């Protein structure tokens, strides 16, 4: 596969471990 | 005594599939279920 001013760069709510549970 | 707890999320409750080569699993019984579908 292929900032802080104010840009909040929020993490979603299912990470890589649930999805692969998923 | 009631509060607001922190804990990792559940994806669903755990059921392993006894699988085996010479075992199949046919319904005898149905519940004919109802179901809502909203849309704009």
């Amino acid at each position: 596969v292929t900032k802080f001013n104010g840009l909040t760069v929020l993490p979603p709510l299912l990470t890589d471990e649930m999805i692969a549970q998923y | 005594s009631q509060s607001i707890i922190a804990y990792t999320m559940s994806l669903g409750a755990e059921n392993s599939v006894a699988y085996s080569n010479n075992s199949i699993a046919i319904p005898t019984n149905f519940t004919i279920s109802v179901t809502t579908e909203i849309l704009p």
